[PDB]
């Protein structure tokens, strides 16, 4: 929980929060 | 969750109304007793908005109007005629006693809550009931208060209490404690009591709308289906029957109608809990008081339509519709005529 | 009965995905509240959610097993376990990763686990826990102390000297053998000396030397 | 430089007045002067039954003002000395 | 319920009654309407005032309920004068103050509630924790007057004998330590422990606090006051790749910290690399250096596109001054690098001004200066939470001025404010009015270089519009194209032999913009979103111009110094605190935009401005 | 990591001679125990 991954040539982000 | 049955009826020979006509925009939606009184070929009626009226009898040609109203007038109870004078009550704990052949205001007095119940004379006293659970006695001539009764009020219906029955010199009363009374008119002095409701689960079940008064024996019914004949002069009972039922019944004939709470029509003996026969058709379709009109019985209801049944076994005599509006009061009959007041404000001769 | 489900929870607890073992038990839980493994499958249960960090469960099924066996020929050993839960809420992995001293953050999950512990090692002397909960205290001990210290230096940067002479005390009190309190004595001297109070300064100066190496 | 740097005002210690400190008189036992003054925010842990009541004020970028009242116990609870330092030296 | 009914109202009339009450089932309302009209009546005098019954009936069949209520009235009352006695404390000034009146008022029991208040409030400010304060009211009917005694007892004076916190996990002790203003060791004061718990809701670190005040257990006169607040997650981690056969590499990332571990500071960094940009920025800031409330910070930055390229760093010192009002000024420098400029007007008329002769439509061109500068500023700020104000107001003026030995000279000056006024009681009602203004200007016959110019026009200042949009347009000289055979029509060599008017935005020295947001409540939503979900509906105007554009010169074109030409824009917009930050969804219609104005009526962003 | 087994040592302060401590609290008192069994890693702490 509260921790966003995507891969979707590529857009490969993720973001994590404190 | 219900449905109002309509059944096929062979209708008698030719119903059909006499006369009608409007009196200002009716009831409508609100609860009450006020209907039409019949006196000296006059038919007086009231709108509850405070427009009152004396129609003539015969063709509904208005004689005589007035407005009570200077808020409404918000009347209500039902219209009493005394001969002398007509009694009007009111939701803002007023008593207005208007003449009979010109209604200007004789005399207005406040009786200390809301008189949801029908004015009745006698013995030179106006008996008035409120909805505080107060029985009050007005003085005929101008309106003093001469003496009050003060009862319980549990938290229960809105029921209007009767009006108090008459006879030798006191008066059966009752209220929405499940109990029923005599008192003394002379002096406001109560005579006896006794409760007729009983109930387990009581604090849901309401407790009392009728005494009917007959040679030594008191007859009347709670809301929770208590019936109990008493006697006149104590609390002590004559017989008891559960049965179901709000409305004023008739007496007569040593037999008596009621009109059941869930509207079945019955018929039982004046000797007990014995039923002679019933009427299961109108079941769940709102009935009002019953009258007996030229020794047939009349009923209607709020769909708009009026029954006539014949009062020797319960068969259907006649069905019709008269006033799509619905009949929320009772109707009257009275010098071979018979009346009636429409949820909307129309007064008919049928 | 339901063989493949107790022993493929205990296969799930020697190795393999937590929730798996978890799974099986509540296959048992669920089901079977009164059979011949219900208290080893609540034993398994507490274990189990310990071992995967889901806390607030273990310590619900703790009240549960201790309310349904005050007496228990091994209650000591989910005494222990509970110690073992408010030891473990006190950490925070993002802080350690970082060599963060977490000593100054809320110390209320300290002192419910060192009560824990006392209870334990008062009630049964015998138990083969009590070397590793004497360790436990004694490290938990010198832990809170570190509490009341960090605040005494905050105190004593703002000024507040009254409040830093009252501090030092309580931990004097109730700490006398950890070292922070000889680390905040020369505290205590500097409140007594900015406050024109010489005699107290003088009694600190010399229970500081006393003791000093 | 730091004159000009907001730096609210500072209350430290118990509140006295000389309302209520001209009303001790030796021979009163601590319930008496516990109740007469209020129950003291500092008092020696070493032993020596003594009490401070201390006064001091620092309304920002303003001085320091503090009076100092000391009192000292036998060791049966009678008040047998009172020391007053009514202002910083 | 079809009727309820008032018997015996002769001073006012039913529906005076009835418009307050909340019945118009009968369970727990009735009460309410109850106290209400007792309060009511006792607020003009009825001394006597007495509600003697309230009967509930029953419809036939339960179709409905009748409610009647008896009502007994007396005649209007005046309050003689107020006497006051008992263990008073010796404030006796502050008392008599509050309790006086203008003798014959008409008796109103709402003001003995608020004397009975205010005097518990007022002790509260000299450590009496738990006074006693009764009024005892009497009647004297003969002459149809009320005379107010009141029993105060003072109490004891309270000390605080520790300050607990309990429910921080992340935060440092000395984070929740430094917004108080009740010190340990000396008296209570209610004032001060209110003034701390509006301390900590303003540091935006957590989602709620509550207090305590509890009685030591231990001896009659000290408390033991605790704060418990449940700590907000803010802050997140963003990291990402963009690759393709397009673009290529494409990496973003960045760090967004407002509270570091806890620690109290604040850290951004940002930056991202692909074949044409490059950014890079990093913010550092404590906003306590000294333990009194100086705050230290700054940022470093780095950019390019392929045409300029830039980078640069400031410093910026401040301090409190008055609790309300802060002061900030700093330093810093930054390097401007220009190459294949556009042959546009605005800037070759800054340019001319700097000296510059570039050849005519010739995008063959350079220019770099080396700025350095002074920024300063002053901020008010009363607001009462973080991120979902109710009350207060704030106020941020900021501006930046160059020094001797930079290549420009200029000055720019800013004012954003807001101000937000509850409605209703709740708080769920309020009205928010959002300002801007802007200005700069140059000095000895220079002007403000075209990359400091403002914008207007988007998510953060006017909805309805595509970002960048407001305001004067760039238009062209007509030399030659390596692109032509990617043109603009007054940018082909051979296709445009005159001026003309482009959609390119250029900005200007001068902008206001100004909005009206109306904050409802989200009855359509569950509870728990409560903290988190806002809505509101608005509308919003803007201008920008450009200060001496000259109008003799291009008559052809519209006169971009008349700031006449306001845009205007209305809409509907939902905020949000999403578990990953604040998330803004907006919905607005123009009412009237210019020649040249692009529009954009769906938008979302990032939040954090204003 | 077992931070707990590598705490240092605990050790009681002494008064210089005339001067009295404060009192002892008896609370957070730790008894003497035998040290008999395993600790840490070398603890078996699966149920029975």
């Amino acid at each position: 929980d509260n921790v966003r991954f995507g891969l979707e040539a590529v857009n490969a982000n993720f973001r994590y929060c404190f | 969750v219900k449905m109002s049955p309509l059944p096929t009826v062979e209708n008698q020979f030719t119903p059909t109304t006499a006369w009608s006509t409007s009196v200002g925009s009716g009831i409508g939606n609100f609860y009450s007793n006020l209907h039409p009184a019949l006196a000296d070929n006059v038919v007086y009626a009231a709108d509850r908005a405070g427009l009152v009226k004396a129609l003539n009898a015969d063709d509904g040609k208005e004689i005589w109007s007035v407005s009570l109203a200077e808020e409404p007038a918000l009347l209500s109870g039902g219209v009493t005629v005394s001969g002398g004078h007509v009694y009007i009550g009111s939701e803002k704990a007023q008593v207005y006693a208007l003449n009979t052949s010109d209604g200007t205001v004789a005399w207005q007095t406040k009786v200390a809550g809301e008189a949801l119940s029908r004015p009745v004379v006698s013995d030179g006293l106006v008996l008035i009931h409120t909805s505080n659970g107060q029985l009050q006695a007005l003085n005929e001539a101008d309106g003093a208060v001469k003496w009050t009764v003060n009862l319980d009020m549990p938290s229960l219906s809105l029921r209007g209490e009767s009006a108090p029955t008459t006879a030798f010199g006191a008066a059966v009363v009752g209220g929405d404690n499940g109990r029923v009374s005599a008192v003394l008119m002379e002096q406001g002095q109560m005579i006896w009591q006794q409760r007729i409701s009983q109930a387990t689960g009581s604090t849901e079940i309401d407790r009392l709308s009728t005494p009917v008064v007959v040679n030594g024996v008191v007859f009347a019914l709670a809301y929770n289906g208590n019936l109990t004949a008493l006697d006149l002069r104590s609390g002590q009972i004559m017989w008891k029957r559960e049965l179901g039922s709000v409305n004023d019944f008739i007496v007569d004939g040593n037999r008596i109608y009621l009109v059941d709470q869930n509207d079945r029509v019955m018929a039982l003996t004046i000797d007990g809990g014995v039923t002679l026969w019933t009427q299961s058709d109108l079941l769940h379709r709102l009935l009002t008081s019953p009258v007996l009109y030229n020794g047939n019985l009349v009923v209607g209801d709020s769909e708009g339509y009026l029954h006539w049944i014949n009062v020797e076994d319960g068969r259907f005599v006649a069905q019709q519709k008269v006033d799509s509006s619905g009949f929320q009061t009772e109707p009257v009959a009275a010098d071979g005529k018979l009346l009636i007041q429409a949820k909307d404000g129309t007064v008919y001769s049928i | 009965p339901p063989n493949e489900i107790y022993a493929t929870a205990q296969q799930k607890l020697q190795d393999g995905n937590w929730r798996q073992a978890i799974t099986q038990l509540e296959a048992l839980d669920n089901r079977y509240p009164f059979g011949p493994y219900s208290q080893q499958v609540q034993l398994d249960l507490i274990y189990a959610y310990y071992k995967n960090a889901d806390l607030p469960l273990a310590q619900a099924a703790i009240d549960r097993f201790i309310r349904l066996n005050p007496t228990h020929p091994n209650i000591d050993y989910v005494m222990y376990m509970r110690g073992l839960t408010n030891m473990a809420l006190d950490d925070s992995a993002l802080q350690g990763f970082f060599g963060v001293d977490r000593s100054d953050r809320d110390p209320q999950h300290a002192r419910a686990a060192f009560s824990d512990f006392s209870k334990l090692v008062r009630g049964y002397p015998n138990s083969q826990y009590t070397t590793d909960a004497t360790k436990r205290l004694v490290f938990l001990k010198d832990r809170l102390a570190k509490y009341e210290y960090s605040v005494a230096e905050y105190y004593t940067e703002r000024g507040a000297w009254v409040a830093v002479v009252n501090r030092v005390e309580g931990m004097l009190r109730d700490y006398p053998d950890t070292q922070a309190t000889r680390d905040a004595l020369p505290l205590m001297e500097n409140a007594y000396r900015q406050m024109q109070m010489n005699a107290q300064a003088e009694k600190v100066a010399k229970i500081i030397a006393a003791n000093s190496s | 430089l730091e004159r000009v740097v907001y730096r609210p005002d500072i209350n430290q210690g118990n509140y006295l007045t000389a309302n209520d400190v001209s009303k001790i008189r030796v021979g009163m036992t601590q319930q008496q002067v516990a109740y007469a003054l209020g129950t003291p925010l500092m008092s020696d842990p070493f032993g020596t039954n003594t009490w401070f009541y201390v006064f001091r004020q620092q309304p920002g970028h303003e001085g320091v003002t503090q009076q100092t009242l000391t009192l000292t116990f036998n060791s049966s609870g009678v008040l047998t000395n009172i020391d007053n330092k009514p202002a910083l030296s | 319920i079809q009727q309820i009914n008032i018997v015996g109202n002769h001073a006012f009339t039913t529906d005076e009654l009835i418009s307050h009450f909340q019945l118009r089932y009968q369970k727990q309302k009735l009460a309410g309407d109850l106290e209400t009209l007792r309060s009511y009546y006792l607020d003009r005098g009825y001394a006597r005032f007495n509600i003697d019954s309230t009967q509930v009936s029953l419809t036939p069949d339960k179709k409905g309920i009748y409610v009647t209520v008896n009502i007994t009235e007396g005649d209007q009352y005046k309050l003689s004068g107020v006497e006051v006695s008992g263990n008073l404390a010796g404030h006796s000034a502050e008392i008599e103050q509050l309790t006086k009146i203008e003798p014959g008022e008409l008796y109103n029991g709402t003001k003995v509630t608020k004397m009975e208040d205010d005097i518990k409030k007022l002790l509260g400010r000299y450590g009496y924790a738990y006074p006693r304060v009764q009024s005892m009211p009497e009647i004297n009917d003969a002459d149809k007057t009320v005379k107010l005694r009141v029993n105060v007892d003072a109490g004891n004076r309270f000390y605080v004998r520790k300050i607990r916190f309990e429910g921080n996990d992340t935060s440092k002790d000395a984070v929740l330590r430094r917004e108080m203003r009740q010190m340990e060791g000396a008296w209570l004061g209610s004032d001060l422990v209110d003034q701390g718990k509006e301390r900590l809701n303003r540091l935006g670190f957590f989602e709620t606090v509550d207090t305590d005040t509890q009685r030591v257990p231990g001896s009659p006169d000290q408390v033991d006051v605790v704060y418990k607040v449940k700590e907000r997650n803010t802050g997140c981690f963003n990291f990402g790749i963009g690759y393709g056969t397009e673009s290529g590499v494409s990496f973003q990332a960045g760090v967004q910290q407002d509270n570091w571990l806890g620690t109290g500071y604040a850290v951004g960094i940002n930056g991202t690399k692909n074949d044409y940009q490059t950014y890079a920025e990093l913010s550092v800031t404590n906003p306590y250096f000294t333990v009194d409330g100086v705050s230290l910070g700054g940022r470093l930055f780095y950019n390019d596109f392929q045409t300029n390229k830039s980078y640069g760093t400031d410093v910026t010192l401040g301090f409190p001054i008055n609790e309300y009002n802060s002061l900030r000024a700093g330093l810093g420098y930054v390097h401007n690098s220009l190459s294949n400029m556009q042959p546009q007007v605005a800037m070759w008329r800054y340019l001319y001004s700097m000296g510059e002769h570039p050849s005519t439509s010739d995008q063959d061109n350079s220019f770099k200066t080396d700025d350095f500068t002074f920024n300063y500023g002053w901020t008010y700020n009363k607001l009462d939470r973080g991120y979902f104000p109710t009350d207060g107001s704030r106020v941020n003026l900021t501006g930046k001025v160059t020094i001797p030995g930079s290549d420009n000279e200029y000055y720019k000056v800013t004012l954003d404010t807001a101000t937000y006024v509850p409605i209703d009681d709740d708080h769920k009602w309020v009205v928010l009015g959002r300002t801007r203004w802007g200005y700069g200007d140059g000095l000895g016959g220079k002007e403000m270089p075209f990359y400091e110019n403002f914008y207007a026009g988007g998510s953060s200042t006017v909805r309805g519009f595509q970002s960048n949009t407001i305001g004067p347009k760039a238009v062209y000289f007509p030399q030659a194209s390596n692109y032509d055979p990617y043109d603009y029509e007054c940018a082909t060599q051979d296709g445009a032999k005159d001026l003309c008017k482009s959609d390119d935005a250029v900005g200007g020295n001068a902008m206001a913009v100004a909005s009206l947001e109306f904050i409802t409540p989200t009855p359509f939503i569950s509870d728990k979103y409560a903290n988190s979900v806002r809505t509101s509906f608005f509308w919003d105007m803007g201008t920008v111009w450009d200060t001496n554009w000259d109008s003799s010169q291009y008559s052809g074109y519209p006169d971009y110094s008349d700031p006449s030409n306001i845009r205007m824009s209305a809409g509907i917009a939902l905020q949000w605190m999403s578990p990953l930050g604040p998330l803004v969804f907006s919905y607005a219609q123009p009412f009237k935009k210019y020649d040249g104005d692009k529009a954009e009526q769906f938008q979302f962003n990032i939040g954090k401005t204003w | 990591d077992e931070a707990y087994l590598e705490a240092a040592p605990l050790a009681e302060l002494h008064a210089p001679a005339g001067m009295i401590l404060p009192v002892t609290s008896g609370d957070y008192a730790i008894p003497v125990t035998n040290g008999s069994g395993a600790v840490g890693k070398a603890l078996d702490i699966r149920p029975p």
